């Protein structure tokens, strides 16, 4: 299902040792199925496959 | 027969006086301090809002 309306944000983030941050993705799929979710930077490690 | 004005009727910013042991409430002058502390049992996620 192709994404568009690419609209993320963050309610608060917190620069802790774990997932402190929580960031908020408003988004508009083409239709229902998995979708790849991926940090491409070292620097951010999304808990989420 | 002549005492008179009781502390009562003495008070400064509002004292009162409390017998049985005597002592003075409510006079709030000043400001309170206090630390609450409370765990992640209240806050809810803004995705649940």
């Amino acid at each position: 299902p192709s994404l568009t309306d690419m609209s993320c944000e963050v309610p608060a983030c917190t620069h802790s040792s774990d997932f402190g941050g929580v960031a908020i993705i408003k988004y508009a799929a083409s239709k229902k199925g998995k979708c790849a979710v991926h940090s491409m930077t070292n620097a951010v490690t999304i808990r989420e496959a | 027969k002549e005492r008179g004005a009781s502390l009562q009727h003495t008070a400064p910013f509002g004292c009162q006086i409390a017998t049985n042991p005597v002592r003075a409430m409510n006079c709030a002058v000043g400001n309170m301090p206090i630390s609450i502390d409370i765990p992640d049992a209240a806050f809810t996620r803004v995705v649940d809002a």
